[PDB]
This record gives C-alpha cells, structure tokens and sequence, in this order.
C-alpha cells in the first residue's frame, strides 16, 4: 500500500445528473488507460471515446482527459473519465476497473493527501484539509452499516466463524505438539477446509437477491399518535401512502418512500406516533421507529398547533432532545396551522428552524422543501459503500484457492497457515480487526494447553 | 568513594542478558564493567532446566549468530537433545535440549571470566545518580561509586521479590537468594510507571525415591543435533532419558478438597499455569501428562514438569503420593511462586533506551517478559547499543523483517497487553523468512559492520556464502530434453516425464522431488559435503515465491518506517484527530508512524492527517 | 425555451464533490466567456485557469473547456466550466452567469431539445438518455444504454421504408385502374404485407419483453390474517421488512417493497388478513387490498397446512375465489407446511399452483423465488434486446391495427385507396416514435419529465 | 502443619559440622534429617582453600581412621601436597594440601547426597520444640515443623552476623549469605552466655593483572602423600605451583615478608593472597595491593571485609557436646567458639555419634586424652571453659610418639567397627596390616647373627662398633645409622614386607619402644 498506488475514486457527489467523474491518479493510471480505452489519447486534450470492456461492447461515451504529471492535481500520472451520472453504469464501470491487479479504491479525502504532500497544493488550509479528510471517513464508516445490515450480515458472521475455528485447529498444532490435544492434523482438516470454501458462496450469492440498495439520504419524521405525521408523508409523496384518521395510533407499522428533490435523492420514512404503548403491536412498532430514529440523517419533530405554541423542541418535549444523538440536526415544524392561523413561513428557534405549516391543505409545503435541498451529504452513500465488501471478500475466495491447491502436494502447514492469515486479513476489512495475539486468546480458551 | 577508572557502560547484574550486554560490548572494543550480586550464580537456572523449544530456539540461533554465549554453554552442558516438528516444513522446526545445569554454570563462568576490555565485580547498588535527564554514575552498598558513560540495568526478578507459599510469603529473590529492596524505591521514584506480577515453580524429587521400574522412557535423537553454527556432535557429554507418569482421580479429589487454601480462587495470564487451574478450567478431562526430568548426570533430583501450584505442603505432599511409581516419594525442595516489580515498555525506545533519561537502558525480566531465551536476546541489543553510544556513533534496532528480536520489541513496545510476554513462532508475521539455518545469513554480516563477530566465524561464513553461489550457479548451468540419453530414468521415477527441454533447477520445481535424490544421479553430479550449505539451496528453490512476495510487501512499508516522531510531540496540538486517539497516541508516544499504525485504535485516517500535520509544521524532510 | 436566447444550467448532481461542473450553451457564451475569463482559450483545450468576477476578484480555479459548434453535445457554441465541487461557490458563479443579460437557466430537456431539435440523433434516443441516468437493474441499465446506443431506431426506419416501399406500389397500382386489380391479385402486394406484419410482430414482442423490467410486475400476497404473508414478504424481502406476531390482524397498511428475484424487477404487495373486523382502520386496510388485487399481474394463497387439508380454491375459501376476477394467473402456497410435515415442492391443485413452504424456517423459499421467475415471462436466453415506453407499445398497437384493416379490405372489398390510406396513416404513426410527424406539445411533455439542466 | 513421618535423628545447618554429623548418624543405622540453607552451597569453604600443616593434619587423619568424609575429598580436590619438618621425627611430621574449591565442593556434596538412611530438605529453620526441657523437631521458615528425637546444632557465623568493609558494615551471616536472625532469639530464653568473634579474609586479585615472569615458583613434595589410609596417589588431581612475592616499606608506611599467591582453583582466574588480610577500606586495600612486585597494575575482583557472629562458649555442653541444660539437644560446630574446618569436622562427628547413640537408646563415648587429637581437642575446649577458640598444634600432646598421625587407624578403627562407624572393606584392610607388621616383627626378632658369619665384614663395614657378639635383626635395626632398606638389602634378613606402611610401623616401634 505504498505511496505510489494508483487508485480509482468518484468525484461527482452521488445521486442523480448528467455527468459523472471517476479520476485515477497512480503509476498504473497509464495501464487504466489503455486498458479501458485502449489507447492513449493527446494529453491534456478533450477527447472523445466511448468505454468499452473486455467482452468489446460499451460502457458509456464520453470525455477523456490524461493529465501526465507533475502539472495535475495530484503532479502524477491522473486519468480522469467523463460519462453520465449514473449509480448503477458508475457501478459498473467502478467493478471493470477494479479487476486489474494491484488497484484498490481510494481512501476518505485520499486525493486531498496525495495532491497535498506533492505540493500541487497551497499550503495555507492545513486546518482545512484536516477536516475534508474526517468528514469523509466518518460519513464513509457511518455508511456500509447499511450495507452489511439484513440477512446479508449473517452469513459472513458464520464465515468468519468457521475461519476462526479452522485457523484455531490448524495453528494449534504448529505451536503446541508438545500437550494432549488430540489435533485434527490428519486429513479431515481438508474435509473441515471445504465447507468453509462452500460457505463463502452463500455469502456471496445472499446480496445477490433481496432489496435494491435505493441511494440517497435518509429523512424521519415522527411524533405523537393524531399529529399529522400521515399527512406530512402523504403530502411529500404526492400519493397517498397512509390512511388518514383521528383514531389514536392509526399505523403501526413504519413506512418507506422515496422522492428526488432538484438531482438530491432523500428517502422518507413514516413512524407510528411517539407515545405509551398499551399494546404488543404498539410497544413494538414504537421500539422500531425509535431504533430508525437514531440511525437517520435529517428529522422534523412534530409541532402541533393546537396542542401548544411551545416552540423550543427541548421544552415540548426534553426526554426526546435528551435521547436524541448529538450530531443528528433537528428541524421543528408547527403542524396545523391553517386551523391556528400561525403565520407561515420559515423561522429559527435556539439555533433550529420552527416551522408553521397547513399540512392539511398544503400551506407553507415549498418552505420546508426549501430547507431541506439548502441544508445540504459527502460521498459513500450506498452503491460505493457495497463495493468494498464485496471486494474485500473477493480477494479472499482466492487465497483459500490457492491455499488448499497446496495440500494437494507435499502437507505442509506453514503454507497453509500462511494463505489462511492472509485471507483473514482480507476479511478483516468487512466485519473487524483480528490480530495476531486474539488467535492466541482464543486457542488458550479452548485448549488446556497451560504449562 | 569514586573509583579512579571511568569505564565505557556498566551493568548492573549478570543474569541471563547481563552477560550477553557485557559480552557484547566488550567485545566491540569499549571498556565495559559488571557488577554483580555474587559470582559462582553465573548461569544459574532457576526454573526448568530446559534450553530452546518453538520460538525460544529462534531466538537463541539469533545471539549465536551475532555472537553470543548462550547457543556455546549448552553444546557442553546438554543431556538431552530433540528436534521439534521434525515432520513439518523447515521454517517450523524447532531444537529443545535437557541441559546439565553443574556443566552450564561452569562454562558460562569460564567463558566470561576471561573476556579482554570486560572487568567483574561483586557488589549490590542501591542507587543511581542523573542530572539534566542524563544517568552518570552508579551507588553500590559499601560506598565506593562508579562513574560511566552508559549504564545497563538487568536486574531481572529481583526488584523487591516476594515468595509466596499457600497464604504465606516472605522477602525472597528465588529460592535461597536475598531481595534488591533499595534499588526499587530508587527506580521507582524516577519518572517511571512500575507494577507487580507473579509466577511460581513445582519441587523437587528424590531420584531414588521412584520406582522408575515401571514408568514409560523417552530418549534424545540419533545423529544428534547441534545448536551454534561452529560446534559439532563430539562436544555432547553423556545423555540420559526422561519418565513419563499420569495423574488420577484421587489427585483432582485431593485438590478440588483442599482448593480452599489459595491465594486465587477461595475468595492471571489466558492459560493455565498452575494445575488446579488444570483441573477447575477443564473438570471432564480424567488425566494428566507429568514428566520427570534429571537436573544432571552427578545428582539424584528429579524435576517435575507439569505439576505447578500454589497449595500449602501438605497438598504437595498428597499430589506428589497419588501418582503411578511415586507412592513412597521425597521432596527435597518444595514448590513456590514470586511478586516482582517490572516496567511498562512503552516509555522506552525501540532501542531499549528510557524515552525520558539519556543513557539508561531496560533488558530482561524487567521488560515484562519470562523465560531464558527471552532475556539474552534484550541484553544483547542493549549492550550493542550502549558501546555505540557511548562511543558517538548511530545506534542499531531490527525490524519486524530481519529478526524475532525485532518482533520481540515492537509487540512490547505496542501491545498493552498484561499477561508476561511469551514467544511463539505464529506470533511473527514473517515466519516464511524469519528461519532458523538462516539466522547467520541474515545477520552475521552486521556484527561484522559493528565489530561483534571475530574472524573465525567470518571465514566459516564466507565460505559458506561461497559455496551457496556456486551451488546455485551450478544448478542454474543445467539442462535436460525428454529424448536426452540418461532422460529414461528421469522419466521413470519422476512423475510427467519430460516433454521439452529440461533442467535441474525447474526440474526441482516438483515438490515430490529431493535435493539429495536430484543429487544422486551423473547430471547433477555430487552434491557438496556441507550439507548445512546444501539445504540453503533447497529452501530458497521451495520459498522463492512466497519469499519474493514478502519482499515486495516489506519494500513498501519502508518509508513509514523511517518516518521518525520526536518523544516531544504534544498531539493536543494537532487538528482533525478523534479525543480518543489523541489520548492513545499521547500514551503510548510511538517512535515511526507505522510503529504507530501498528497500534490498536488508530486508523488510516488518522495517519493520514498526522502526515499533512507533519508536512504543515516541516517536521519532515519527505514522505514518499 | 427560446433558441436564440443563450442558456446555463448546473450538470453534475448536486451536494458536494470534487467538481461542479456548469454547462452553457448559446449565442452570448463567447461573450459570457471573455466576462469571466477575459480571454477564450483553444476549443477542445483542458487549460487551468482562473475565473473572473465581475469586479475581477479570482472567483475560483478549475478547468474550463471551450466547445465552438457544431462539433459539440448541441452543435451551437458551448462553454464547459469545471471548479470544484463547491455548492457555496457555484451558487456565486451561477448568479454573476445570469446577470449578464441574455442569459437564463434552461428548462429541463433543453440540452437534449437543441441537441435534438438540430437532428443529432432519434427523437426518441432523447428519452433513451432518460432511463439510463436513473434505472434500478444492472440489466435495465445495460439494456437502456444498448438501446441509447441507436438500435431500435434501426428498426423503425427498416419498417418506415418497407411501409414507404409498399406505399409506392400501391400507388402505382392504383394510378392505373384498369391493370390495378392484377397488380393486387398478383400476390407481390399480400407476401409483402405479411413479411411486415410478422417483422413489426416481431418487434413488438421484443418490446414487451422491453420495460418487462422497467417494473417488472406486481404480486400480491393473500390471506387470512395471522397467515404469515407478512412473514413470506420479510423473507423474500432478507430483512425485517414488517412486523410479524401471533395477535391477529398483525399488518393493516398496504405495504410494498421493490426487489429481484435474479436480475429482474418485481413488486411484491403485502395485505391485511381478510377478515371482517369492527375497525375502521382495518377496513379501510381491507378495501385498499381488494383494491391492488385487480392491479396486480399474479396472485398467490397462502392458507396454514394445518387448519385445512383442502387445496382447491373453492374449499379454503369459497368467498374469495367468486369476488376475484378470473383470467389471472392464481397459486396457492402451504405456509407452516412443516408442522404438517408435507413434502415440500410445487404442486398444481385445480390447474394452479401450490406451493408448501414455512417461513420461519425458511424452507421453501427459494423453489417460491424460482416459481416466481419461470412463471412471468422472462429468461437469459436473449440478452441486449431493447428498452420500451406506454407510448411504443401504443404506436405498435396503432400500427397494427391499421396493417390488419388494409389487409382486411384488401381481402374483401379490394379497394386499393382505402389500403394505401390505411397503409400511409400506419406509417405517419409507426414514425410519431421518430418525431417526424409528432407534434411539438408531445416534445415538450417528454422533455419536461427529464431532470433541471439535462 | 506436621509431617507425616518421624525421623530419629535431626542436624541443623549443613556446613562442615553438619556434613560429618549427618554422614556419622546416617552410617550408625538410624533415619537423619538434614536442614540446609541452600543445597548449592554444601561444601563451601569461606576462607583459604588449604587443609592439613600443623595440628590442622592429625584431626583429618583421626577422622578418617573413624570412617569420615573430609580426607577422602581432600583427596581428589587437592592440587599441591607438601610434609612439613620431614626431616624431623615423625612426632612433629604433618601434611598439607591446596583445595580447587570447584572439585571438593563436587565432592563433597556427591558423597553426601547418596548415602541410605539420610534426607535432605532445604528450608531455614526458625524455632525449636522443646516441652519438659525435652527436644522434639524443630519448625521452618515456611510453617511447617517435623518431630524428631534429637537435634543437633552446628548454626555456625550466621547468628546474628554483619559484615563489616572498610569502616562501614552490614548484616548477614557472609557475604550474600542471608543469616537466621530470629534463631537466635529463641534460643536465649534459656540462662547461657553470650560472646562474640570477628573474621575477615583478603581481597581476591585477578590472576590476568598479575606479572608471572618475575616471581618464584613453589612446588610440592614429589611422591604425593595422601590422607585417606584407604586411598592412593592415583586420585589426585593435575598438580600446580604457586608464587612467592615480597612486599615492600611503602606496604608498612601505608597501613620483608614474602607473600604467597596461592591458585584459588584449577579452572579459575582468582588468587589469594596469604597474609594481606586486614579490616582496611577498599582504598587502602587497593593502594596496599599496588605495593608489590609484580602487581603495579592489579585489580580486585571479590573486595575483602571481616564480620562479627555471636556464639556460647563451650562450658555448658558435657563432654559428649550435648547440651547439659537441655536434654537431646548437642553443640557442634562454629556456634561453639571455633574456626577452621578440621577443628569443626571433628565435633560434628563427635556431636553425630552422641545423637545417634542417645536416638536408639544407647551409651556415647567421648574420647581419651591418652588416645585421641580429637578427644585432647574436645577436652581442653570443654572441661576448660576457655572462651578462648582452641588451635590444634603438636606441642599440646605431649604424648608424641604415641599421638601421631601416623598411627590413628591403629588406635581408633578397631574401636570405630563396635559403635559401627567402620566398615567392612576398611576392617578387613585393617586386619590385613595388623597381621603383617605383626609377623614382620615376630619374624625380625625371631632372626640371629654372631660375628662369625660371612656378612659380618661387610655388616662391621657399615656399623659403628664392628661385630663384638651374638646379634638379632632388631637389635641391628636399633643402631642409629641402621635404615630399612640396608637390613632388607642383605644376605640375612630376607626380602622385608612389600607393604611400606606396615615397614614404617614396624620401624617407628622398634626404634620407639622406650
């Protein structure tokens, strides 16, 4: 992972437009480019070529610009592809540039670095790119626990499970062939090997089926039974979504819709109303909403008119603001104002918008759509967040093919032992940090080793 | 008071990596002093009288190879030798030797009582003298005091020891040794962080005592072992087996009885030491392996390996009677535990220098480790160090790539961990590289650069370098076509007979064949007499791969290597940095940034921040 | 909007990013050009430099690119200006672009309009880079961009010019009445007329099999409640998509979720338990349910092994096969088959589908997944294909049917005018997909849709 | 708390007493235990590594004549062997040895680690059990006490010692040697007497600074004698000299006489200088040491001090050293107010034979002025009082020609085999030289010669006062000039007795019989 990488990373911010950049900076930016273009165009020059594959049908047609060094954005070899902003095209043009040997994806803000310390860069917003860096990585980590989320972060928990317990079985007796054991050094281990191999595959075909991943930045709104939460989502969807009613905890179970906003992709999700629950279904449902509060990006509290003109959301209600997390920005909306006649518009409350709207005729709707696209949302989201998993754990069915190819020969463990590290070194990079001492650990806690 | 000589470097206390510092640094030309406790305990075993094993034999090929004493005391004072995972490849096995300990004692005596530049003294000290965060000068008991350059603390497990037997204990070093109180309030009021930890030892037996008539033998090895790279077979003296007994339910009922009567439990590392741990961890298992080892070939003490504990005497005594062939036993020295002082080695450099004091060094128990060969391989490192600083030169540090000492200090220095550090050979991530036969191969060159190797192992290495080029040129100057004249038997009894042309050094690529089998034949004619240069070829031929992989891999993590950071770095004053990282990063005061990125917290965005930190402030020439 | 009037618009999607890039088009984009850089640079040059504020304070750094028509995406003189991925400073930029008069942000569809409106490419090539910039399928996309690459305007024009072809013919039969009756009984006239009946067949069925997976269908799981169709969704689904426990009436809302099975799109539609409760609300629930069944192109059962043994329709609930429209594909799945113990499999009772599976566990899953996918329509066999719209399949339909009645009154009545009518009026809306004949609101309409600056 | 078995017979503390105690108690037949401090320092020698010379010699013999260990060791760890005064008569002769300290303490601690009816345990002892002034075991350090029926103590310098260097000191019984102070404590309920020592030794020079160029060696005496009457020449070790080096007025000026450096081993690089010992600081020892010839430039490796220890004097134990205020307890050793290893081997022999004895119920026997070195040193020790620490010399036994050294075995190993501290290959040698100096001498006085005989010329030739009568072999022999060798080189007196220690015998009495 040396300095001189060359790496493949996005520039356009993700969501929806009509041009998309992925730019390449490293000694194979030369390789890349002839490998996709097959040929190496005027430097520096806005040329024009489609992108093909190795199967010889197209990709995308666009514009292409390399940019030898030193006089680029990063003063080294940078190739820079210009084609249509699209996640899933962009995705597949992501997995055809990966598959080459020795690149790998870019860091959070990698560029930034790499275009810093070559002195392509002022050096007055040190404090500056201290933060452009942080920002991505938190965005990028806060992301991809979406991505290993369902049924799919099930399976290589059992994967990685079943590595520890091999690696433990086959490690033990290289270290320890002086207690009572009983190791599994006779050929059965290969047996034990197999199912391992034969668990990766389900692995990789469970995020093969189900949802559609569906990009974008998560919204929340929520608040007590009967407050206009249905009517809030009915109204942003422009379709009826949820039954309308004064019955008290009318829905019981969360909704998910999606709405684009001017190219800025938001998800909306509906909550059964915040209160004590006398029932299994209620309790339940609240325990759902609550645990999707958390893990949202944007949320309006609901305000009601009628109820109160308390506009500090601290006072109308503490215990929530309480439990809400820190950085999670808050925006207030005074519901039912076409029956209270509290002027619409936008309006600030201790540093937090306090919005009066009629939801149930449309009143003051643009203000908050006005807020919503000029509160903003780096990179990361979704498609991007998904890749690294699934390469991650691509360039480790190999490593256990080329480690079990070897038994085949001469049973020597060192080199087994060695192809299984690196593979779960690999597979590392998805679940956690496995080190070499808590392999110890553990074999200490299950064996009666001792001295 | 003062004495009229100012030496080079002073060690306090020559236990197993005192002698290996002052060996070396007399050794490399600088005037050198020992004081020690008392003489005639220059070698001592204090606990099982074994040398080598996995990854403790490792160790000990690398102070042979620059130089050292441990790998020559044990060819003379060994009783038994063995070869550990003789069955698996060659970058796993392992030599572990029964050691006469009478035999070892006087050949390490011998040998350090006549080493030129090198002057033993018998003294305690009970203090230390610095000024301006520098160390100059020791305090011994009866008041003359020394004055030095450099100075090298080996104090091992004596730092204020205490024995503890059941629920009792008294002021002790080790069995029949007295305690370095003073010392240890005077170390401790230094700017240091010193804790406390604990291990015991299992008695002795009475060798005619047993009634070995019916106990199962095992023996050493035919053509037996050798463990320095200059001496042979005909330095061994006389061997002797080992006797093999169980344990049975009456013992596990004894103990789980009187489990009561202990320091633990009644009201500790991931293992289990002790035997009763043995037992409560694991209550289905009905038997036990115990082995009983002789100390000597000239006395009549059995060791027992397998049976430590902290009962009080009585359930020793119980233990001892409920066993096969000892049911009329003596016990001539009972088993017991030790509490000692030691340090936290995350205040001293990868040299093994205080970060905080200039001159002072750390080496042996003292570092939070336990056992022989852990300790030798510190002191070494230490004395190396401490003649070249205190001649003005560059000092020297391994990296995780070229020795398992190097491995050795970055765990310590980045693991945080509290269990005594032991060495295993899955704990280095270089395995494939990091062998035994090569040990030389990759560092005898460098004592010679530093002046610790002497002539007579630089001419034995350089013909050895010598005939390993012109068996792989040799080899690399064959070839072979399946209609050759002699190609019928190639084919015969070498699998996918030949179908284009041939040769030697492909030809050995198949992982069935042999070196010594290619070697029989009129092509690839009589391979060299020294076969210790011969399985070099062999290796290489079997590990290019893997090895030239490695290489790569280490290539490109150099430049954080070398990217040093200063002990005077406050990271309160660095932007974007997480509160918790700044606090670890603050504690533990890495000396590269990898070394840093090697510790458990701290990611690659962290590290790239504190790069373009490091490019804002100039603190580095370039990072590339 | 107006041609003449030149025009800026925001490409890349908005947020933050490494580039913002702004696209402007039109007559004063020289003059734009010299405002806020002074100077214009080589066209088709990638040159670094500054951007100049009105006041000529440096408004920021980039690239910026000078396109002079027609060798541009509209032909006309184009100026593409690459920053920074700035939103705050785009903002400034955009604002300094429109006050110089002249200049106005573009409605959406104007960059495909111009470019489209100067006979760059098929009208409907337009719409085709619409679909392709937000799809939801690695095979939609793929198929979308195959289809932007031009190949069903191939087919159009291959049928317009047989349509043409024979439309000449029938004129020159029908110029001369006396030999025009042997021209017609010829059979030249009827084999040609059947060769492009069965290619423009053809092409049809490949559009139906186009934006097959645009959407791909709707399922709609029903039951009694407490049947488990909740459970059923959430596994086909792989996470908690809904909530399931053994109080009864578990689920009220109507709730859908968006999946694939195998590259392929598909609906799945949850419902209430079909029972008659005092609730308003679950009534309401109840009504939208029998609602959606109507909508959806299959339907499934799933009734407790356990409760009943019956499998043909009619015995597990009389009601609900009687109320259902027929001609729509119904099957009826065995959930909780595992207390039951029953062999677990497809299965056909009363000509439709029945299927044994428990939920919970799992088992019986994946044969429901590939029921699901044999059953409608589809398959890998042919890959590339082409991508529909409503209003293709409407055209064909149109075409077809003015193809069968000129061949009808061919047949019958033998009167050449109104063939050659019938003929010329299939042809004008075979091309209305080519724009040729398509009216300018129709335009307008489908470049609306597209996205601010597309 | 106690342990399972009991023992007959228990000795605290092995030194040099100890070792002789518990070898004695465990060959008279009865179950001993031993209590050491450390097992590794069995047979350590603190101070010159010489044994034997004058008075130091007789005790060694008498020991082994008894059936002892410290000849037998001396033996094979002996590296130069000398007489002193050999032209004297055999009342004053004596022998001395150079010890390598390595080989006798391999010696000494192989001889005693397999011997039957003997067990060794290593914990430093704390307290006695003694109820009714009756001793019964003795509990450790560890808590744990055994239950014998007699003790025996040999504590030695380590009760209550400091170590004093320069003018500054420290406690401990030597140096790095911790001391059982609390021991002590216990024992001083009793009403006893209290009294105090000093020692000290020299430092130990470093043999590489030394110049051996210019010094004069010191050889031994070629046909190496030997201690042991049941040994020979061949067991002795390589033979090495030593050096004389003289000091100098700066030496007296500082603070003639000619130095030893004696070589402190055979595989060591120490030296010992005899009679350099003082209670000096470090500083003055080493300017002392730089006043020399031949150590200009000499360092000091083991710097010397002198220490201080406490003892009761030997009046309160009866002749049997077994402790007259308290029953089944004895005294031997350096707690009696004595120094040296010969004067402290003998009483822990004593002091083992009493406690076995006493342990299977039965009499002791302490010896006779009239029969031993030992017996006349426990005499003058005990029934004297003296606090004065006795020096074994050869002017104290007035009884010369009967005291020698030569003749212990005659006169103590016949009495040894009835308590059973002889053994059997030893009684059978022993008879076997009774009956041949017996038949020599019969055979000697049984033998006449008249000046008529052939011989005669030549017999007046070589005697004073030719030929005048009747003559015998004796007779002859009893004539001054007469030597062994000129009787048996004769036509008369036939070929004497091969076996030349029954000719010496034979010798010493016909010229002795007054």
């Amino acid at each position: 992972m040396s300095d001189n990488d060359t790496i493949v990373a996005q520039a356009t911010p993700p969501g929806r437009g009509g041009v998309g950049i992925l730019r390449i900076s490293g000694f194979k930016a030369r390789e890349v480019a002839e490998t996709v273009l097959g040929k190496l165009p005027k430097p520096r020059y806005a040329d024009y070529l489609p992108f093909k594959d190795a199967d010889g049908s197209v990709l995308d047609q666009g514009i292409a610009l390399w940019f030898p060094g030193p006089n680029s954005f990063t003063g080294e070899d940078v190739l820079e592809l210009q084609g249509h902003g699209g996640p899933v095209i962009l995705d597949l043009l992501l997995k055809r540039i990966l598959t080459i040997p020795g690149l790998r994806i870019a860091r959070p803000g990698e560029f930034s670095e790499r275009a810093f310390l070559n002195d392509k860069l002022d050096l007055a917003q040190a404090e500056a790119i201290a933060d452009l860096i942080d920002a991505s990585s938190e965005q990028a980590a806060r992301s991809a626990l979406n991505s290993l989320q369902g049924a799919f972060s099930a399976r290589v928990n059992h994967l990685v499970e079943a590595l520890t317990h091999l690696r433990i079985y086959v490690e033990a007796a290289i270290d320890f062939p002086d207690e009572e054991i009983d190791f599994l050094s006779d050929g059965k281990i290969e047996a034990q090997l197999n199912d391992v191999i034969a668990d990766l595959d389900a692995v990789r075909a469970e995020a093969r089926q189900g949802s559609l991943l569906r990009e974008g930045m998560k919204v929340v709104i929520a608040g007590r039974p009967n407050a206009g939460k249905s009517s809030l989502l009915n109204a942003l969807a422009g379709r009826e979504a949820a039954i309308v009613t004064d019955i008290a905890g009318t829905t019981r179970d969360v909704l998910r819709e999606h709405i684009h906003i001017d190219g800025m992709p938001l998800h909306i999700i509906d909550t059964a109303g915040l209160r004590e629950a006398s029932d299994e279904v209620e309790r339940i449902g609240i325990e759902r909403a609550w645990q999707e509060i958390e893990q949202a990006d944007r949320v309006l509290f609901m305000v009601d008119g009628t109820t109160t003109d308390a506009v500090d959301p601290a006072e109308i209600w503490p215990e929530f603001i309480a439990r809400l997390p820190a950085k999670l920005p808050i925006t207030v909306v005074r519901n039912k104002a076409d029956i209270t006649g509290e002027t619409l518009g936008m309006s600030e409350v201790n540093g937090h918008a306090l919005i009066r709207l009629s939801a149930r005729t449309g009143e003051g709707v643009d203000v908050l759509r006005n807020h919503l696209k000029q509160s903003m949302t780096n990179m990361e989201g979704g498609f991007l967040a998904r890749r690294r998993h699934l390469q991650a754990l691509e360039q480790a069915a190999e490593h256990l093919q080329q480690g079990k190819a070897q038994l085949l020969g001469a049973w020597a463990g060192e080199l087994l032992a060695e192809e299984l590290r690196l593979a779960q070194q690999n597979l590392s990079e998805i679940t956690g940090e496995f080190t070499s001492d808590d392999l110890l650990g553990r074999i200490f806690s299950s064996f009666c080793i001792g001295k | 008071m003062f004495y009229p000589d100012p030496f080079d470097v002073i060690i306090i206390g020559g236990g197993h990596a005192g002698t290996e510092a002052a060996m070396a640094a007399a050794r490399m030309g600088q005037q050198t002093l020992l004081l020690t406790h008392n003489i005639d305990t220059l070698g001592q075993m204090s606990c099982n009288p074994a040398i080598g094993g996995i990854g403790k034999g490792h160790l000990v090929k690398e102070v042979d190879a620059l130089g050292g004493l441990m790998a020559k005391a044990i060819d003379q004072a060994g009783i038994q030798f063995r070869i550990l995972n003789a069955s698996k490849g060659p970058a796993v096995r392992a030599t572990r030797a029964q050691a006469d300990r009478v035999l070892y004692r006087q050949a390490v005596r011998t040998a350090l009582e006549n080493q030129p530049n090198l002057m033993i003294f018998q003294q305690a000290v009970e203090d230390l003298i610095v000024e301006n965060d520098r160390v100059v000068g020791a305090v011994t008991q009866m008041g003359l005091k020394f004055r030095a350059k450099a100075v090298v603390l080996t104090v091992g497990t004596f730092l204020d020891g205490k024995i503890h037997i059941g629920l009792d204990n008294y002021s002790g070093g080790r069995a029949g040794d007295p305690p370095s109180i003073p010392l240890s309030r005077r170390l401790r009021e230094l700017p240091l962080r010193v804790g406390r930890l604990k291990t015991g030892t299992p008695p002795r037996i009475d060798a005619r005592t047993i009634d070995f008539s019916v106990l199962a033998q095992q023996h050493g090895d035919n053509p037996m072992p050798v463990f320095s790279f200059m001496g042979n077979a005909s330095q061994h003296p006389q061997q002797v087996p080992c006797y093999i007994t169980h344990t049975n339910e009456k013992t596990h009922d004894v103990i789980r009885s009187n489990l009561d009567r202990s320091p633990m439990y009644a009201g500790g590392p991931r293992y289990c030491p002790s035997i009763e741990d043995k037992v409560m961890r694991f209550a289905d298992r009905n038997q036990h392996q115990i082995f009983l080892e002789p100390e000597g070939l000239t006395s009549n003490e059995i060791y027992p390996n397998g049976i430590s504990t902290s009962l009080p005497f009585d359930v020793q005594m119980q233990i001892v009677r409920s066993m096969q062939g000892m049911e009329n036993a003596k016990i001539v020295r009972p088993g017991y535990a030790i509490e000692y002082d030691f340090f936290d080695p995350r205040d001293l450099k990868p040299t093994l220098e205080s970060k905080f004091i200039q001159g002072l060094f750390f080496a042996g128990q003292i570092n939070g480790t336990t056992g022989y060969e852990e300790a030798a391989a510190q002191g070494l490192l230490a004395g190396l160090n401490a003649a070249r600083l205190s001649a003005d030169k560059e000092g020297w540090a391994p990296a995780r790539s070229q020795a398992y000492l190097g491995v050795l200090v970055d765990d310590l220095c980045t693991l945080g961990t509290k269990e005594p550090y032991r060495m295993f050979t899955s704990r280095a991530e270089y395995r494939l590289m990091l062998r035994e036969d090569n040990a030389d191969l990759r560092l005898t060159e460098i004592g010679r650069e530093l002046g610790l190797v002497d002539d007579e192992r630089w001419a034995r290495f350089n013909e050895k370098l010598e005939n390993i080029e012109r068996e792989r040129q040799r080899l690399k100057s064959t070839w072979v076509t399946p209609s050759a004249e002699a190609a019928a038997e190639v084919n015969a009894h070498l699998t996918a007979p030949l179908s284009r042309e041939a040769s030697g050094e492909d030809l050995l690529r198949r992982p069935e064949m042999t070196y010594e089998k290619l070697t029989t034949l009129t092509p690839f004619a009589p391979a060299l007499t020294d076969e210790q240069a011969a399985e070099q070829v062999e290796i290489q031929v079997k590990y290019e791969g893997y090895i030239a992989r490695q290489q790569d891999e280490i290539e490109k993590q150099l430049r954080n290597e070398n990217t040093l950071l200063p002990a005077t770095l406050d990271y309160r004053q660095v932007s974007g940095l997480s509160n918790e990282v700044i606090a670890k990063l603050n504690d533990h005061k890495p000396a590269s940034i990898g070394q840093a990125s090697r510790i458990s917290g701290v990611t690659p965005a962290a590290i790239s921040i504190l790069l373009v930190w490091l490019k804002k402030q100039g603190m580095l020439r370039r990072s590339a």
